[PDB]
């Protein structure tokens, strides 16, 4: 199943539709003094707005 | 008072609207919702079900011939047939088998189960949202349902309160759609008038009286055979139940964020977009003198950690002195972070409950007429999916925090300065002119 | 046959449609509309009537008081006074001198005898049309009636119409609706708070039947005077019964394009707003075969006098050599002017009646696939005003036959002659050089 941030919602045989969620899980380390934390912000909006850097 | 604030239109995301109303003790309140129903205007023209093919019993005659009437019904066909002679329970039934003749007729009338089950088209349009939702102000914890077209607003606790209008007049519905015994189908329909037989809408009807009814289900009869006495008739199926079998795709699979359909009446419930503007005209018995006012000398603030989660991760224990102690309020000076509950006890020293997204923010600190800034790095979770949407609707990715920002701070580059030794040189290079 | 049409929304106009076909005669259409009512869609936004202040009976005590245990009705206000001598038919009352107490209380309930008088406010949306057609064409002229952009296409006598689409649907409604016995109005109401009472819609309520009326009515009570027993209230008077003297304006009134308003339901029938365009699947055997109409030849038409009026002005005959005795469709082929008639039993002489607007008739008029020029000077009126609609709607004003524009034929002329041949004269000498 394709979840993205807005969540997604299945429904599987008679019970309710249930509801998931995905928060940020993206995994650098995010802080170093050899930092390369270039690839932390990459994994946020991934393929974007690393062209301005 | 007036104050306006706008809200985004989700559930579960607490909002919280922080008056600065100076002259008194300070203010913020809560406002969640609990429903969004959006329902449009019905509009139909016409409804479906089977046919029954009804037909009465077959004139015969021999030793001369008739002739047929062509009432006004439903596509009454009828035809006599030259030669006809039959057998029968025992032996024959007439003897004149050059002039055997036989009229046969027949009909369409809507079915028995027609007054159950049908398929309206609507033309439904201009939908209209509600909501339900509940406030807490200061003595306050009660709910209260709003209309968020301009219009209607009323009250609440003799205070009043006036939501919307919309910020975008979007519909997650066609213009067009078809509806059933629980479901709504995004479709076309035919125009009332071109009922080609077997698709949809092969025969229709303005409402369940409407005493004259369109039918082009394309019916012919031909003639028996010889001996048995029956009638023949050839038509295409009643396409009703053929498109039952083929729907394949309704609404409650496929509508857009996630805003589910209900009917009876036809609406849509937790639509996920936009916000909503509001104004509150609020009444000053909410209030409390400054007079009577907790007074608070040298306020500060730290964190103790903090967990870059979906549920409420961050706790912040809160240093702040006291002089005298009440019933305080807490609020964040930005969009960055939110907080837990309205207000603390004045006691010492208190712990809060912070929620974000960025993992370095600054929301700065509001409590009753003090503001102080602190601090903190974060860390994201162990985990990966949950169980419930964000608390954290401020999703504001960078955030300066002399952190991160800093090594582009250490980015200065006086090598401008080296251009200006350039410049410097050309000009002394120009002073023996 | 498949073809369409672009006619105009008047009623009693007549107009014509001719359809040049294959094989056959050909045809002539007409078609007059009667009863275009722009039924709109309605919604609800609640109801407002006169009011009526239920007072109960006043109550006193000696030397004893009381207070206001609360009653959940609208507008319940209460009060108790002190101080009171209450005379009566006996003279005096009762042996306590100062300290007497009063009680008393006030509720505005939605007066009964406004079930059947009422007011009531709408918003409204979009409107549709309903056109009703005679057809009138060479089989015995049937009359439709059609929704004209629903599309939903009557047939008759084998012939399916389909009408619309309506342009811009522009209606003599603006949004906020509302309705009296037998009239509309154009207003603003309150937004379900009567942030003024002494207004219109001072009280509301959701329908007839909703439990909970409304009202910011504005009551307070008084003091009792001294000696005599009454109870004093001092409130606004109401504000329907004096809003129903200021409407002074009626949509009735200011309704442009001519549209009589109607109620139950609320319409707005015979508007001269833009045209219809129309679309028609021709059946194929109502045509004649052309081997059976007779094809009349060595014909050239006439005049004999001309008009702007308005009814029928221009009577034209017409001269033809028959070889077979029959009939034929007639038509003019231009917007110039339209014909009073359809057909011609068409034997030798054939008067017509045309209708010209300004200046010059220049016709082309068709006999079965026989073409003719036609013009003809003018005699313009001499009456000023008239009781009946024009019939010659096509407004045209120039033309070039012989009587205008020709002193401009003549005057145009002159210079590029001079020009030319005055430079190749120049030349004579400044060619050599
Ligand atoms: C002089 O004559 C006129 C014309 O008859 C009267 O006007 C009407 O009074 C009747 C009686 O109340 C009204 O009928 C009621 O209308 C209610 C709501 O209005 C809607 O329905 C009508 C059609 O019925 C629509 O035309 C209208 O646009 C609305 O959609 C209905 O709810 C009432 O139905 C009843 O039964 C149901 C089911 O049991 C109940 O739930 C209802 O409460 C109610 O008992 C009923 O149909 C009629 O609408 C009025 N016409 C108007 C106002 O134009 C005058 O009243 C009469 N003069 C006097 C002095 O009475
Ligand atoms: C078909 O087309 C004909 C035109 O040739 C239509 O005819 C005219 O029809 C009206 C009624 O529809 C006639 O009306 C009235 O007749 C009474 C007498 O019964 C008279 O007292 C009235 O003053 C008025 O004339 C009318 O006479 C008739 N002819 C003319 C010359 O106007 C006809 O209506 C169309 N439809 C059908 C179904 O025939
Ligand atoms: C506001 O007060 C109500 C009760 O006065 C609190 O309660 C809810 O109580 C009802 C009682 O039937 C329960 O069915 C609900 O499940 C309760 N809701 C919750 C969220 O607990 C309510 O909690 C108060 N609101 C606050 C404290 O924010």
């Amino acid at each position: 199943i394709p979840v993205p941030v807005e969540g997604v919602e299945y429904r599987w045989g008679n019970h309710k539709p249930q509801r998931l969620w995905s928060q940020l899980t993206t995994e650098g380390r995010a802080h170093g003094w050899p930092h390369e934390i270039i690839e932390y912000y990459y994994g946020l909006h991934p393929t974007t707005t690393i062209v301005v850097v | 008072y007036e104050h306006t604030a706008v809200i985004p239109n989700q559930v579960g995301f607490p909002y919280k609207a922080h008056v600065a109303r100076e002259g008194y003790s300070p203010l913020t309140l809560q406002m969640q919702v609990v429903e969004t129903s959006l329902e449009p205007t019905l509009n139909l023209e016409y409804i479906t079900c089977d046919y029954k093919t009804k037909v009465p019993s077959p004139y015969v005659k021999c030793c001369g011939t008739a002739e047929c009437r062509t009432q006004d019904k439903p596509e009454y066909k009828c035809a006599v047939f030259t030669g006809v002679y039959p057998f029968m329970w025992g032996g024959a039934y007439c003897f004149c088998d050059s002039e055997n003749t036989q009229m046969s007729e027949a009909y369409v009338e809507r079915a028995d189960v027609c007054k159950h089950d049908y398929a309206a088209a609507y033309r439904a349009h201009t939908a209209s949202l509600r909501a339900k939702i509940k406030v807490t102000y200061g003595t306050v914890n009660q709910t209260v349902e709003a209309y968020v077209n301009g219009d209607h607003a009323v009250t609440i606790a003799g205070t009043k309160f006036i939501f919307g209008p919309v910020s975008t007049a979007w519909t997650p519905f066609d213009t067009k759609i078809v509806v059933y015994k629980g479901e709504v189908y995004n479709q076309d329909f035919p125009p009332y008038g071109a009922g080609q037989p077997g698709r949809f809408g092969d025969i229709q009807s303005r409402t369940l009286d409407s005493k004259d009814l369109y039918a082009n289900t394309g019916l012919k009869l031909a003639r028996p055979a010889a001996g048995n006495i029956h009638v023949p008739y050839t038509q295409t199926p009643s396409g009703f139940k053929t498109w039952q079998k083929d729907r394949d795709s309704p609404l409650n699979a496929k509508a857009p964020f996630g805003c589910t359909i209900q009917t009876n009446p036809v609406r849509a419930m937790n639509c996920a977009v936009g916000n909503i503007p509001v104004s509150m005209d609020i009444a000053d018995s909410a209030f409390t003198r400054l007079t009577d006012a907790p007074i608070i000398s040298e306020l500060l603030c730290t964190v103790s950690t903090c967990t870059h989660s979906s549920d409420f991760g961050g706790v912040a224990v809160l240093s702040y002195k006291v002089e005298k102690a009440g019933r305080c309020d807490v609020h964040s000076h930005s969009n960055v972070a939110v907080l837990q509950e309205v207000s603390i006890e004045a006691e010492g020293r208190s712990v809060i409950h912070f929620s974000t997204a960025s993992a370095a923010p600054s929301f700065i600190v509001s409590v009753c007429s003090s503001r102080a800034t602190c601090t903190a790095k974060c860390e994201p979770p162990k985990d990966h999916v949950v169980t419930y949407p964000a608390n954290h609707n401020g999703i504001t990715l960078p955030d300066l925090s002399s952190t991160a920002m800093t090594w582009a701070q250490h980015l200065a580059g006086g090598v401008g300065l080296l251009i200006a030794l350039a410049v410097l040189i050309l000009v002394i290079v120009t002073c023996i002119t």
